[PDB]
């Protein structure tokens, strides 16, 4: 918490450092939807995948996070932000607009880089949401307290590989389906494994629930990754 | 000299130096101690060196009444040990007027293990440089002896020996339950089995006691105590008419 | 050796010293001279006091504590008001609870435990200032002298701060001499600005130099400066 | 390197020795104390051409009959000032009557003492008059010692200033001279030439209080000191 | 008792709230307003003991427009009106509860329907068609029971008030020196200057 | 209770900490303000890391504190919303208990107070950010605009810039800015703006951002467009041989 | 007296690791090895009761701990860490879920509980992280039977097998090759067994080991009749006894 | 229940001339209709030529006139042995008396 | 809070160097009671004689004296004395002298155990007569302390431990009171021996069954004469 001969922040730039070694996750923004993909790190045939929660988490009913660092660090963030999303809607009878409760979590985190003594969390957050103010959003937080709003971003391992290819072919006009297609392409071209599985992957969609005019989260389940890995031509 | 060294963090192999000089801390005294269980009894021997003659011998001493019930002898230096002993006393007090029963030996052993942890673990306290080993005929399980060390390590024995010559004592003790094939001192009277402590503690040890080398506590149903230099002498009378 | 066991007061070195301790003391050696000394009537402070300039004032080294006590200092000067202050409070609670005048030893007791905390303290910084006390209680005139270590003695006669050892040893000799002086003020005080000379390379010492305080028996204490010293030098 | 308030073998406070070295850095104030007022002025030093020079604080009001020049890190006096300001205004609250000036210095020094992570950057010339003891001029240090002076100059350019002051400082100067003198002091060791937007006056006297000279005040005595100059 | 009467129309809210404010035997001023505007688009008027009303109104305002300047946003009526409750229903079990009723009318611009919001110092809260705080309360509510359409116009709502006021006029036992009424619509919030004499 | 002091002097009267932060403003985007004859005028720069970013919902450089007072920062943008949280909480408090909304001056005073405290309290390192804050006190017409630092200095400014290749930027202003002629339209005074900025930004893109003030509350945003009418008008017409 | 130490003494290295966490890894290596095995009506975990001299009493020691009726735990490392951990879960069972709903709670949040203290042991001042890596397993009505692994940083996750401390390697390498997701509760316990053998250098018998299961509800464990709604704790200590009778047939 | 108050009777006046001032009291102390003492003082010399009386309840009176003495003394120290002018003492007598606004001392005090 | 390899605490070990660097202190205890003596160094001239007390009283039946850093030594009292109202007030008789010494023992040793403190410069002789004896303590800078039958610490601590040695071996009888005092005047004599180079003043207290009523109480006057005497001349 203390400032380099440069201007930065040691215990923060160490702690980038550290979110770097971490399983990959991409968050992807269409005109209807957003994608959240991630990438466990190198499992095993014994870990349970069922109800195994690691990556992808639910913050409430219109927001979720994808999260790139240390797990426990990121459980004890999580539970906060719950909590604060359900005091503004206690306070308001509104659900929590999305940039709010990210300002918050970056607050949170800003913190510990001013004041205390103790070490930042080594966690980064892409947080998916809707509101009816600015619709369907994407964010990202990292250990600086820092956040900004994207159309389609990455986090942890391969971020410079990932956010060039997403920039080839992500367009304005897309649709959730492509923009699933896109998550799951770009994570096959940066993995580390020989190829990518479905045991390997967390995957999340807010889409705008077929007909009705409400906002629908859905946290894929085992089977259905690996059926949409076999649609877009990974089997 | 790297802070690990110095406050109780980890060392790249997994360690805590300032608990490991602790245990080394134990054996400053010099002193050996050992512990056996009769049929109904339980005993507890300690090596009495007063160099000094200016001192005052009825003071020296390294065994401690925590209760009625509950007798504790400490390896390791005086002030660390008369700690252990006051906190120990507190916790039995207070153990009886929150729950309406006398402490057991091995929970009061378990609190101050924990006690013990702690400092393992938080970086303002040094370890305390001891061993405590606690004793007693306990009201549901019988003769108790449960020691616990630095690291908040304890467990319960069959008997057990402390000190600089500890090995000696325990591989003896050890040699003497694989021919008896039984877990205990096979003896009615205490003083028998205080007979037997010392006659195992000269055999281990190579050496002959007087009335002022010992220092004996004995636990019996709802009653802890020390022998006086008299009965520990009428005890070396015994077991020079027969060893 | 003087290496790491320099850097707090909570610190001992492998000699059994306390240098931040030592240092504090230090911080006195470098401190303008002030001398005290009493007879069985009366006692009395000198202080040589030192400008920073030609055009600076003299700053004052003796503070009031009561009626009937009160202090010289030399050293660092804020350190002279906490402590002081401390024994105007001290003074004053004697006074209101118990309608008594504070004894002189048990303000050089009181002084010296205030130190002592500040010598075990992580944290803390002793004390950076010498303090000669006197006072005039139910046992007669009284001289302290107090050191930053938390050591206190009562004495005849002493001088601390820069080149004392001038001061001290006059007053070593002249000891049956002033001890006589009862009921005689003016010829203590005389004795007084004569022990602080044999401290000066320096130079005559003048009318904004000299700084004098005397407390007796139907004296209370008082401190002159300027136009009621003249007649001294 | 090893904490704030750490005795150096020499029986010196650490902490305390740098932030003088911090006021020497500091824009260049003077002040002067005689029997008609007493004056202070400052260097504004503008880092820049852009900077309009009648924002730049550096001297400023205390109590009617109490003013205060600064220098070093400007930025700490701030609650230096608030402090003096409330310590004058209770003073009168609690006892119907101005602050004495030594009274209020004493105060401003307590302050200092309570190191708060660090002592202060800024060293204080703090002047004013009381009925007790007239026109009076105090140096304030960070250290807690305060001292009084019938002149000084604290700041970069100060040891050329005080060997000026030495010199040309007597019993008997007008406040017009004294004003004079300061802004010679001032011309001589500033590192740019003195004009009404990088210099600024001050005074308090006993009838109208403490008063800054606005910048046409200013630059009629430099004007007037260009030619007390040329003749002589 | 103050008067603080709201009426909802079809396009808008109107308050209406007495102007006199009385200590004891004198009235001390006839031309009070017992109103803060809370945004652009709600306003809160307010009645109770002495000193807490206005503490309260103006505690209330300095949050509203903290949160608006913050997210360059308004709130909704429906929003503002649940942070005023759950205010007052923490006040009401603490040291000293703030002994103020409110009335809160906004206009909701997402929604585009306007919105009467009644809360007493319990922190009751409910929204109605018409609502009234005090003794006054006790003639309107039938009178507007009778007298009231769903969708009249702004005008229409202005002598619906009318005759509440008179009402009040009438069978009132002190005199609270006329009503100062005001409008919130779609176009924010205005003062009707000349309801007196009329 | 971790109050270990982290802001302190050097030997040669330096707080390191504070110098340390000033380099991390340096490290930032640049921010520049200029004042005109009825108004003042903001500028930023944007960066290039990426740039698959939506533009609606990242949080803008200039900062609304009341409806009349801007503030925007150089340095750590993290560290800002902090100053910029407790501004706002200020500016509201002060309507409360004066009946007034804020003067510039004191607004400012307030931020660099802040800053300031953040210099000699135990356990808490200083501000990386400065700051221009910009606006009109209510019910005049004076422009005002105030730069602070993390020392807590503070002081008004013709024009000012803060961050990457300020001294750059700054050069250029102090040539062209005449005390004796501030660019008297609100649009010239744009003009100046864009011009400094162009010399450090490359391309006045979807980078280069403005927002003018003028008295009574009266604040407007730029759009894209409306800059690349600013940009087109000196590239070509000050290309002259 | 007083706390000192207010900064943490887990940071972060220039290259990203966290050296105390890193260490305490290293601490849980040398540990006793440790294992749990999710077979389909129960879960089994077991370790070796290494003991320091055939003087101590290895009963009384507890390496497997009742943390629920339901819950298990059992650890590899430093045992006074493992202690202390098991009262502090054992607490907030209660504290943060029993005495607000009025039941146990489910294993994966008491699991989320533990994995909390340990982290907060990775971040607070003036202390270092926990030198143990736990093994939960449990059931509840709506996940029915799971199995936890914590580690020193408070991360979890999920397994069907798994072993911790010396051996660690090796046997997770033999539970693969034996584990199929149609297991009985025996099967489980004797793939146990098998694995242990390996870790192990001495004697091999049931009072070497210690082995717990959660399994079916033993109404003869609950201490009294006439609420036919529970049947009692899932969690069962093996005897001893239970434990050769296992190794004969082996 | 408990009364801190009580009433010790007496009676003091105050006297102003061009350049003298008078303060009076009678020497009796009572307690409802029995006498403590006919000769106990309740004006006091409070140093700098300042004369003060505090007269009610004796008990609150005591503390007061202690208080002052003391604010006097302290004064003194804090101010360079200033005179404490009667003006200056009257505002600070308002200020120890203000003090107890809510508990306050039973005394009708001159100076 | 560091213990260094061996298992010793390298700050409590700096601590006595301290005391061994102090003026020279003992206690013999008699058969009805306790003596204290010490070493006053002179440094000048100018100190006044009999008026710089080190001995101190704690309750009414307690002496304490001791070596190394003076003030060390004051805060100890002064949490004794606090020790000894707080046992009076809640079980009425005064402390018994073995609690009174495990008081100041968990105190000392309290001030081992943690990284912000230091621990005391100064070894503590202490006694005095309680309901069953005399009772005589010496207590080190580790909190270590045990009974005594003699005690010293300081620069001349050994030659004045011999002399303790001698005594106890050839009076198994026990010692009187008026006679502890004489023989504490002699030893304080040998112990100036290894400090020399000033010169020193003596002082002496006692707590005696019946030569003072189990009260502490300073030897001044007559019987201060006869023990500086009595000491004097076997140095002749």
């Amino acid at each position: 918490t203390i400032f380099s001969p440069e201007g930065r922040l040691y215990q923060v730039e160490y702690a980038l450092e550290s979110i770097s070694h971490a399983g990959t996750a991409i968050g992807i923004m269409a005109s209807d939807g957003i994608v959240l993909a991630a990438e466990r790190k190198v499992t095993s045939t014994l870990l349970e995948q069922d109800t195994s929660t690691e990556k992808l988490y639910k913050l409430n009913d219109k927001i979720a996070v994808a999260v790139a660092g240390l797990t426990a660090d990121a459980e004890i963030l999580i539970n906060t932000a719950r909590i604060h999303a359900q005091n503004y809607l206690k306070t308001y009878n509104e659900d929590i607009p999305v940039e709010i409760l990210v300002r918050r979590l970056s607050d949170i985190k800003q913190g510990y880089t001013q004041h205390g003594g103790l070490r930042p969390f080594g966690v980064s957050f892409i947080y998916a949401g809707y509101d009816d103010r600015y619709g369907y959003q994407l964010y990202t937080s990292n250990p600086s307290g820092n956040y900004t709003g994207w159309k389609a971003i990455s986090v942890g391992a391969n971020t410079s590989a990932a956010q060039t290819l997403l920039q080839m072919d992500y367009k304005d006009d897309m649709k959730v389906d492509d923009a699933i297609e896109l998550a799951l392409k770009t994570l096959s071209k940066t993995t580390d494994s020989s190829a990518l599985t479905y045991d390997r992957l967390e995957f999340a969609t807010i889409r705008k629930g077929a007909n009705d005019g409400e906002v629908y989260q859905k946290i894929f389940k085992p089977q259905e990754i690996k059926d949409i890995l076999v649609k877009t031509g990974i089997t | 000299a790297g802070y690990d060294r110095h406050i109780t963090i980890f060392s790249p192999e997994g360690r805590l130096y300032q608990v490991e000089y602790a245990f080394k801390a134990t054996n400053q005294t010099n002193i050996n101690s050992l512990a056996v269980r009769g049929k109904d009894c339980t005993v507890v021997i300690s090596q009495k060196k007063v160099p000094d003659k200016l001192l005052d011998p009825t003071t020296v001493s390294y065994i401690f009444c925590i209760s009625r019930t509950i007798g504790m002898v400490v390896n390791g230096p005086i002030p660390d040990a008369r700690n252990a002993a006051l906190r120990a006393k507190a916790e039995a007090a207070e153990f009886r007027y929150k729950y309406g029963y006398d402490m057991p030996c091995d929970v009061l052993a378990k609190r101050m293990a924990n006690l013990s942890q702690i400092y393992t673990q938080r970086a303002y306290m040094r370890p305390l440089g001891v061993i405590l080993t606690f004793v007693s005929v306990d009201e549901e399980l019988g003769p108790s002896i449960y020691k616990t060390d630095p690291a908040g390590y304890y467990v319960g024995y069959k008997a057990t020996a402390t000190g600089p010559k500890q090995q000696e004592i325990t591989t003896n003790l050890e040699n003497h339950f694989k021919k008896s094939k039984i877990d205990h001192i096979n003896e009615e009277s205490w003083e028998k089995v205080v007979e037997f402590a010392i006659t195992h503690m000269i055999d281990a040890l190579g050496t002959e006691f007087s009335k002022n080398d010992l220092e004996v506590g004995v636990a019996t149903k709802d009653k802890f105590f020390t022998l006086s230099a008299e009965n520990i002498e009428e005890r070396l009378v015994a077991i020079a008419e027969q060893d | 050796f003087r290496n790491n066991y320099d850097g707090d007061t909570v610190t001992f070195s492998p000699t059994g010293r306390l240098f931040q301790v030592e240092y504090a003391l230090e911080a006195i050696k470098q401190g303008s001279v002030t001398v005290g000394l009493r007879s069985n009537t009366h006692a009395v402070l000198v202080a040589l006091k030192r400008n920073a300039d030609e055009l600076s004032s003299y700053q004052k080294k003796i503070i009031k504590c009561d009626e009937h006590m009160g202090l010289s200092l030399a050293g660092l000067a804020p350190d002279a008001r906490v402590l002081s202050n401390y024994l105007r409070q001290q003074c004053n609670y004697s006074s209101l609870v118990f309608n008594r005048k504070l004894a002189v030893e048990r303000a050089g007791h009181l002084l010296c435990d205030k130190a002592q905390k500040n010598t075990q303290s992580y944290g803390g910084r002793p004390y950076g200032v010498g303090l000669l006390i006197i006072g005039y209680d139910k046992s007669g005139a009284h001289l302290l002298e107090f050191q930053p270590s938390g050591n206190v003695t009562e004495l005849y006669g002493t001088a601390i701060g820069a080149r004392s050892q001038g001061a001290k040893t006059y007053l070593e000799r002249t000891l049956d001499t002033f001890i006589k002086i009862d009921g005689n003020p003016d010829e203590l005080i005389k004795a007084g600005v004569e022990a602080i000379s044999q401290s000066l390379r320096d130079e005559s010492l003048t009318v904004d130099n000299l700084s004098i305080a005397i407390v007796g028996k139907d004296t209370p204490f008082t401190i002159y400066d300027g136009e009621a010293v003249a007649k001294y030098i | 390197d090893r904490g704030v308030s750490t005795f150096s073998p020499e029986g010196r406070l650490f902490q305390v020795e740098y932030s003088l070295e911090a006021i020497k850095l500091g824009s260049t104030a003077i002040g002067i104390a005689t029997k008609e007022g007493v004056v202070l002025g400052v260097e504004k030093r503008a880092t820049s051409p852009l900077l309009e020079s009648d924002s730049i604080e550096k001297i400023v009001e205390i109590d009617r009959h109490i003013g205060c020049a600064m220098s070093g890190l400007t930025a700490d006096a701030r609650s230096m000032i608030e402090h003096a300001r409330t310590a004058a205004v209770t003073h009168n609250l609690y006892y119907d009557e101005d602050i004495n000036v030594e009274s209020l210095t004493q105060s401003v020094c307590d302050l200092a003492l309570r190191f708060m992570s660090r002592p202060f950057g800024v060293a204080l010339l703090i002047a004013g008059h009381d009925a007790d003891d007239g026109y009076q001029l105090f140096h304030a240090e960070p250290s807690g010692t305060f001292y009084r002076y019938n002149a000084k100059a604290i700041g970069s350019g100060s040891e050329g200033a005080q060997a000026e002051l030495l010199n040309e400082w007597h019993s008997s100067l007008t406040l017009k001279e004294a004003e004079l003198l300061v802004l010679k002091i001032l011309k001589q060791v500033m590192e740019e030439k003195l004009d009404e937007n990088n210099a600024q006056l001050s005074c308090i006297t006993k009838q109208d209080g403490f008063k800054i000279y606005d910048n046409e005040k200013t630059a009629e005595l430099i004007k007037e000191l260009k030619e007390k100059e040329a003749a002589e | 008792m103050d008067i603080i009467l709201g009426i909802r129309v079809q396009d808008s809210v109107i308050l209406a709230s007495s102007k006199a404010v009385t200590r004891g035997i004198s009235v001390l001023k006839d031309s009070d307003d017992k109103t803060r505007q809370l945004s652009p688009h709600t306003l809160m008027s307010f009645a109770g003991e002495a000193g807490d009303t206005v503490q309260f109104a103006e505690y209330i305002q300095a949050n509203i427009q903290l949160y608006s300047i913050r997210e360059d946003y308004e709130l909704s009526p429906q929003a503002v009106s649940s942070f005023v409750r759950q205010e007052l229903a923490k006040s009401i079990r603490s040291r000293r509860p703030y002994q103020v009723n409110v009335l809160i009318g906004g206009y909701d611009k997402k929604k585009n329907k306007p919105e009467l919001y009644q809360i007493d110092y319990l922190g009751t809260k409910v929204e109605l068609p018409y609502g009234a705080h005090g003794y006054s309360g006790f003639y309107t509510f039938s009178l507007l029971d009778h007298h009231y359409r769903p969708d009249m116009t702004t005008e229409e709502g202005l002598d619906l008030l009318k005759l509440c006021v008179q009402e009040l006029e009438k069978r009132m036992p002190m005199d609270f020196k006329g009503v100062i009424v005001k409008i919130v619509d779609k176009d924010g919030i205005r003062q009707v200057d000349d309801f007196q004499a009329q | 209770g971790y109050d270990r002091a982290l802001s302190i002097f050097s030997p040669d009267g330096h707080i390191f900490q504070v110098e340390y932060a000033l380099e991390a403003v340096k490290r930032g985007t640049c921010a520049v303000g200029v004042k005109g004859k009825n108004c003042v005028v903001l500028g930023c720069e944007r960066r290039s890391t990426l740039k698959l970013q939506d533009t609606r919902i990242t949080p803008s450089k200039v900062s609304k504190i009341d409806s009349h007072v801007v503030l925007s920062f150089s340095g750590l943008n993290a560290d800002s919303r902090i100053l910029i949280e407790k501004a706002r909480v200020e500016a509201q408090s002060h309507r409360l208990t004066l009946e007034d909304p804020v003067t510039v001056e004191y607004l400012t005073r307030y931020v660099a107070g802040v800053q300031q405290r953040y210099t000699q309290s135990g356990g808490v390192r200083p501000f990386g950010v400065s700051t221009l804050i910009a606006g009109f006190d209510p019910r005049d017409d004076e422009p005002k605009l105030y730069q602070t630092e993390p020392s807590g200095i503070y002081s008004s400014w013709s024009a000012q810039t803060i961050g990457r290749n300020s001294k750059t930027v700054r050069e250029f202003l102090e040539k062209n800015y005449d005390r004796k002629e501030p660019p008297a339209t609100v649009e010239e005074c744009v003009k100046l703006t864009v011009r400094s900025l162009l010399e450090v930004v490359q391309t006045g893109a979807k980078n280069i951002e403005i927002t003018v003030v003028k008295p009574d509350s009266d604040i407007v945003a730029l759009s894209s467009e409306e800059i690349n009418q600013y940009v087109t008008q000196i590239e070509q017409e000050k290309q002259e041989q | 007296m007083t706390d000192r130490y207010s900064f943490s003494l887990t940071t972060f290295s220039p290259s990203g690791k966290l050296g105390q966490i890193d260490y305490a890894l290293t601490a849980v290596k040398q540990g006793v090895t440790s294992l749990g095995i999710k077979a389909t009506n129960g879960v089994v975990i077991a370790t070796e009761k290494k003991s320091s001299s055939p003087l101590a009493m290895s009963e009384t020691l507890s390496k497997v701990s009742l943390l629920t009726p339901d819950i298990g735990a059992v650890y590899s490392g430093m045992g006074p860490d493992y202690r202390v951990l098991v009262d502090k879960s054992r607490k907030v069972a209660h504290t943060s879920y029993k005495r607000i709903y009025g039941e146990y709670p489910p294993t994966k949040l008491l699991v989320s509980e533990v994995a909390k203290i340990m982290q907060e042991a990775t971040q607070s001042g003036g202390v270092r992280p926990f030198g143990v890596s736990l093994l939960i397993a449990g059931h509840d009505e709506f996940n029915g039977f799971s199995l936890y692994q914590v580690d020193p940083s408070g991360s979890y996750f999920p397994w069907k097998a798994t072993a911790i401390g010396k051996g660690s390697v090796a046997a997770k390498t033999f539970l693969e090759k034996r584990w199929n997701d149609e297991l009985e509760l025996e099967d489980a316990i004797h793939i146990a067994l098998l694995t242990l053998k390996e870790s192990v250098e001495g004697e091999f018998n049931g009072d070497t080991i210690e082995l717990a299961i959660i399994g079916d509800e033993n109404p003869d464990l609950l201490g009294y009749t006439g609420i036919p709604t529970d049947k009692g704790p899932r969690f069962r200590k093996l005897t001893s006894q239970e434990i050769n009778d296992r190794l004969e047939a082996l | 229940q408990f009364n801190p108050y009580g009433d010790n009777g007496g009676t003091i006046l105050g006297i102003a001339g061009e350049d003298f001032a008078v303060l009076a009291g009678d020497t009796r102390n009572i307690t409802d209709y029995s006498i403590n003492s006919r000769y106990e003082p309740k004006v006091f010399d409070c140093g700098d030529n300042i004369v003060m009386s505090a007269n009610g309840f004796a008990a609150d009176g005591d503390a007061l006139v202690k208080r002052f003495k003391n604010s006097v003394k302290w004064y003194h120290f804090d101010h360079n042995d200033k005179k404490l002018s009667i003006n200056s003492a009257a505002r600070n007598i308002q200020h120890l008396l203000y003090g107890k606004r809510f508990f306050p001392y039973y005394v009708h005090t001159i100076i | 809070s560091v213990f260094s390899p061996d298992g010793r605490n390298f700050q409590v070990e700096y601590a006595v160097k301290a005391v061994e660097n102090g003026t020279t202190s003992i206690g013999i205890k008699c058969n009805d009671g306790v003596v204290f003596a010490v070493e006053k160094l002179i440094t000048s001239k100018l100190l006044v004689p009999q008026k710089n007390v080190k001995i101190q009283v704690v309750d009414r039946h307690i002496g304490c004296v001791y070596s190394g850093l003076i003030p060390d030594g004051r805060h100890l009292v002064n949490r004794g004395r606090e020790e000894a109202a707080s046992f009076k007030k809640l079980y009425k008789t005064p402390i018994p002298i073995p609690a009174f010494a495990d008081r100041l023992g968990q105190y000392v040793q309290a001030h081992t155990l943690y990284n912000s403190v230091r621990p005391f410069g100064v070894s503590t002789i202490f006694g005095g007569v309680d309901k069953n004896g005399a009772h005589l303590y010496m207590l080190e800078p580790s909190g270590s302390y045990w009974g005594y039958k003699g005690a010293a610490t300081g620069k001349g601590r050994q030659s004045a431990k011999a002399e303790l040695e001698k005594l106890v071996d050839h009076h198994p009888e026990g010692l009187s009171a008026r006679e502890a005092v004489k023989q504490a005047a002699k030893i304080i004599y040998l112990a100036h021996e290894d400090n020399k180079e000033k010169d020193f003043e003596l002082e002496i207290s006692w707590c005696s069954l019946s030569e003072t009523n189990g009260l502490h109480k300073f030897v001044k006057g007559d019987l201060l004469q006869e023990a500086i005497d009595f000491a004097q001349k076997e140095i002749n």
